[PDB]
């Protein structure tokens, strides 16, 4: 129900989330706690990177779990 | 003149398009001796299309092949590609790689190689109890700028201790403690327990703006020795000249965690795009070479460490290291024993 996530700073915050809910809808929350646009995020939870589509179910993400925020360098 | 232990010429990629991360990965990689190694040990229409056989061929044409550039076309068409990081083409061929290895022996191979162990811990401060789940790691983010702080971490190492630093949760972020029954303020912190055997490290040196809403470079100055004590984290210095087998003995001895970097991902140019190069060591050789593109040479310690900042604005995003143990750690295979031809 309730993650953690580290972003970019290190500092770790909190989102309310459903098993059922898309990896989508967790990336929206991210935009809404950090004003960063989710085509710009990059999840990875135990060394794997989440992809778009899949829920937090198909990823057995746990309450309590932390996901790591990184960006997506170009050029 | 580069030459290989092997006594053949180093050979680059060429830069179609924009590709230069793709080369530095590559040549990262085809450095790696257990990685290499691992790829020679594996074996109508025809699937070209194969990742692990296209990034054998590219390793193999990357050391028997005197020629001035290789060309990674085919490996492109592998991926499926007509015309996009480094870290998520990483993630591509490792599972590509990790699809095509089940029931192989080399199965749990990357596990082994790349992945790393640690512990998240939640402790409620009112009812004093703490949830520890294990978490694993591929590569190690670590920041640069924990905004806003006025001055950035001016070494890897004090980035290191800041991410297994207990953080503690604010008023808006805290933790639902079932036995408090309640929102409740709680100590977060990640604490490792293992490091992986190949420690990939990741400097975020790209941060976001708020108001303009375009990504920028942090270029402050972080350093990174070449040998890296971590004995610490489990319970001006200059190390680019070449390594000594007696320092690391006398830190041997007061902890068994010890690394050794051989493989530099810098990055220059503007922070929306730029071009990407890569210092890399040649572990059997001890000797510190340059691969940018097509053009492969000798590095000079100077411009290794002028790379860690201060201001073409030229600074590493990614550091490659490997753990010291004699037996485990392996050399690069000889063309001749090769049982593929
Ligand atoms: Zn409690």
């Amino acid at each position: 129900m309730q993650i953690f996530v580290k972003t970019l700073t290190g500092k770790t915050i909190t989102l309310e989330v459903e098993p059922s809910d898309t990896i989508e809808n967790v990336k929206a929350k991210i935009q809404d706690k950090e004003g960063i646009p989710p085509d710009q995020q990059r999840l990875i939870f135990a060394g794997k990177q989440l992809e778009d589509g899949r829920t937090l179910s198909d990823y057995n993400i746990q309450k309590e779990s932390t996901l790591h925020l990184v960006l997506r360098l170009r050029g | 003149i580069p030459v290989d232990e092997n006594g053949h010429r180093y050979v680059g990629l060429v830069n179609q398009a924009m590709t230069s991360y793709l080369n530095s990965l590559v040549q990262s990689l085809y450095m790696t001796p257990e990685f290499r190694n691992a790829m020679y040990d594996w074996e109508r229409k025809k699937a070209e299309q194969s990742i692990p056989c296209q990034l054998q061929k590219l390793f193999l044409l990357l050391q028997t092949s005197e020629n001035d550039s290789l060309e990674t076309k085919d490996l492109t068409q592998s991926f499926g590609w007509t015309s996009h990081d480094v870290q998520e083409l990483c993630r591509l061929m490792f599972d590509a790689l990790e699809h095509k290895w089940k029931g192989t022996e080399h199965e749990k191979l990357i596990q082994d190689l790349y992945r790393g162990t640690m512990e998240d811990f939640v402790a409620c401060l009112k009812c004093g109890r703490e949830s520890v789940k294990t978490d694993y790691f591929l590569d190690l983010p670590l920041a640069v700028k924990p905004f806003g702080a006025i001055h950035a971490y001016k070494s890897v190492e004090e980035a290191l201790t800041a991410f297994v630093q207990p953080e503690l949760l604010d008023g808006s972020n805290q933790y639902m403690c079932e036995n408090c029954k309640s929102k409740q303020d709680a100590h977060k912190g990640l604490r490792i327990t293992q490091f992986p055997y190949l420690l990939t490290i990741q400097l975020k040196r790209f941060d976001f703006d708020y108001n303009t809403m375009h990504r920028i470079k942090l270029n402050d100055k972080m350093t990174f020795p070449d040998v890296l004590d971590l004995n610490d984290y489990v319970n001006v210095c200059v190390g680019q000249p070449i390594d000594h087998a007696a320092v690391d003995d006398i830190v041997k001895t007061s902890g068994d965690n010890v690394y050794e970097l051989f493989s530099v991902m810098v990055h220059s140019g503007n922070a929306a795009g730029g071009h990407y190069f890569a210092y890399i060591k040649n572990l059997d050789q001890d000797r510190w070479y340059v691969f940018n593109d097509t053009r492969v040479d000798f590095a000079t310690p100077l411009e290794i460490e002028k790379s860690f900042g201060g201001h073409s604005n030229t600074n590493a995003y990614m550091l490659m290291y490997r753990r010291i143990d004699p037996k485990r750690n392996a050399r690069f295979i000889l063309s001749n024993q090769l049982p593929q031809h």
